[PDB]
């Protein structure tokens, strides 16, 4: 089990860990995270009281260093920072821990949310995605925008995802437009799991990263990258059938997850009555259909 | 974006531009099979490809043999489309080919933007004009030469004659947008007003009889009158 101290809380925030969140008092005595369970990515984000503009957070994974929070008050945020000696900082874990002024990673045995969220997320793959070679830890706030967004202002800045197009020459083989247009197995296949992604893994880690900033930071251009993933696929005849039903079950705890309140925004009706409905895998995804259904019978 | 009565000056303008209408390319009539069920036999159809300013009209033959062996034709017929248009305009030398292509049914904007990514530069529009050009198998000569075609065909023709010698585009184009709307609301009434006289006859080399400019107003006034009457005749008004 892995930390993440605080040196402190000057000013009041939500924070959140994963899935979880807490309030903080302005100079309330809070000083970090214990707990955290290894073997996974983890994102801990920050929403001010004063501003709830901006929701920002970090991606890390706590076998690649000893890593802390600091406010920085002429920035004006809670910063990530590395710890490189490694005596000093057990030494202000323990005694953080001995003084209880941390909180416990709140994580119930039976739940398996975080890893199915996250199966595929990688922070290797995070860091090429978020460009700070720099820092082991990543950084993500509600406004940063996408390259394919720029294309269509500032580089060091971009979320970094793959470009999807389905009107590009990328994606439209010369002599097969009207097959390529309307079943994307090629796109997906040779172009984006041979040619780009390499395997399904890095295909589903990117979708499931892009659904979470989506949801933690309300990253517009993370929620259109997610859509766009699974719509590929939806609109592909010929899709593995070990992806199909992982799929399934990907999208099932993300819907599962969504708050209720912000379906609005966060799903795209059409990406999702085409997906279930209309699709070549409109009989594919059982579990994600009958949780949409019960859930958000509304949007379709 | 899209064009509609606020822009419509610039269908005249210096820069090249196309229309594309697809009414006409996939053409069927539907009978009775012995068995009493339903079938379609395909008929020749044809693209209607149409420079605005010019009159230069690209007739695309579509030979029922395309359709042969084939599903889901309706659908095909709009790819057949955008792929027979982008084949026309890598045809053209380059000062030719043009800067917008201006499709009649909003259906056609995917097909032709994804057979046209070779050109980023030509823009793909729709139109909010309900344009009569459906009614282009109703100009006799067009009508026979796509009846008649054996094979793929290319035809062309300038579908205002020569009008532009003595009009300007704007109005040789409210001319056959005025004839071919009354020939679609009502074909053998606007038929019988464009050949009722037999001292007018129409060029070996043309598609509409050789009006003078005060039979022209004539002309024009009796196809008005047949489009309203219609649209009494139809809403009893
Ligand atoms: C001006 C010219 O020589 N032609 C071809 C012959 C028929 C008259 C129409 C015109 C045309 C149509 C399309 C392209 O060019």
């Amino acid at each position: 089990m892995n930390t993440v101290p605080f040196t402190s809380a000057p000013i009041e925030v939500t924070i959140g860990i994963d899935q979880y969140s807490f309030n903080v008092k302005e100079n309330q005595p809070f000083h970090g995270i214990k707990d955290i369970p290894i073997g996974h990515v983890h994102v801990i984000h920050f929403q001010h009281a004063d501003n709830s503009s901006m929701r920002y957070g970090y991606w890390f994974d706590c076998r690649m260093g000893n890593f802390y929070i600091q406010y920085d008050p002429k920035d004006g945020l809670y910063k990530m920072m590395e710890e490189r000696d490694g005596a000093k900082f057990e030494n202000i874990v323990h005694n953080f821990k001995e003084r209880q002024m941390m909180v416990s990673y709140p994580k119930i045995d039976e739940d398996d949310t975080w890893y199915n969220l996250t199966e595929f997320v990688q922070m290797d793959k995070i860091r090429k995605i978020v460009r700070k070679d720099e820092n082991q830890f990543s950084y993500v706030d509600s406004s940063m925008t996408t390259v394919q967004e720029n294309e269509l202002s500032d580089p060091a800045h971009s979320l970094n995802y793959t470009v999807i197009n389905f009107k590009s020459r990328e994606a439209i083989r010369p002599g097969h437009e009207m097959e390529d247009f309307l079943d994307k197995s090629y796109y997906l296949n040779t172009v984006m799991l041979q040619g780009i992604f390499k395997n399904s893994s890095n295909y589903f880690g990117e979708l499931q990263f892009a659904f979470l900033n989506a949801m933690f930071f309300g990253n517009y251009g993370s929620s259109l990258q997610w859509h766009a993933m699974i719509e590929l696929i939806c609109s592909s005849a010929t899709v593995p059938k070990h992806m199909l039903d992982k799929l399934d079950e990907i999208l099932y705890y993300q819907i599962k997850t969504l708050p209720e309140q912000y379906s609005d925004i966060l799903l795209n009706e059409r990406v999702w009555n085409i997906c279930l409905y209309s699709s070549f895998q409109k009989n594919s995804l059982h579990n994600t259909e009958k949780i949409m259904e019960n859930k958000y019978p509304e949007l379709l | 974006g899209a064009m509609n009565s606020s822009n419509y000056a610039e269908l005249f303008n210096n820069d090249i531009k196309l229309f594309v209408d697809d009414t006409n390319v996939y053409r069927v009539t539907v009978h009775k099979t012995f068995e009493g069920n339903v079938a379609t036999k395909a008929i020749n159809g044809c693209i209607f490809t149409l420079n605005p300013k010019t009159g230069h009209l690209f007739l695309k033959i579509i030979h029922t043999s395309v359709w042969a062996g084939q599903k889901r034709l309706s659908q095909l017929a709009k790819w057949k489309t955008a792929e027979e248009v982008s084949a026309l305009v890598r045809s053209l030398p380059k000062e030719e080919q043009p800067k917008q292509i201006i499709v009649t049914r909003k259906a056609m904007l995917d097909p032709l933007e994804v057979h046209m990514l070779d050109f980023p530069n030509i823009a793909i529009r729709p139109t909010e004009l309900r344009l009569p050009f459906s009614a282009a198998m109703s100009i006799d000569k067009l009508s026979d030469v796509v009846m008649k075609a054996t094979e793929p065909q290319m035809v062309l023709f300038n579908i205002y004659d020569d009008w532009l010698d003595r009009i300007s585009s704007y109005t040789a184009f409210s001319r056959l947008t005025l004839l071919l709307r009354a020939l679609k609301t009502n074909e053998e009434s606007a038929k019988m007003i464009l050949l009722s006289d037999p001292t007018i006859t129409i060029k070996s080399y043309h598609l509409w009889p050789s009006f003078t400019d005060e039979q022209w107003i004539t002309i024009e006034s009796q196809m008005r009158d047949l489009i309203l009457t219609e649209y009494g005749r139809k809403y009893n008004v």
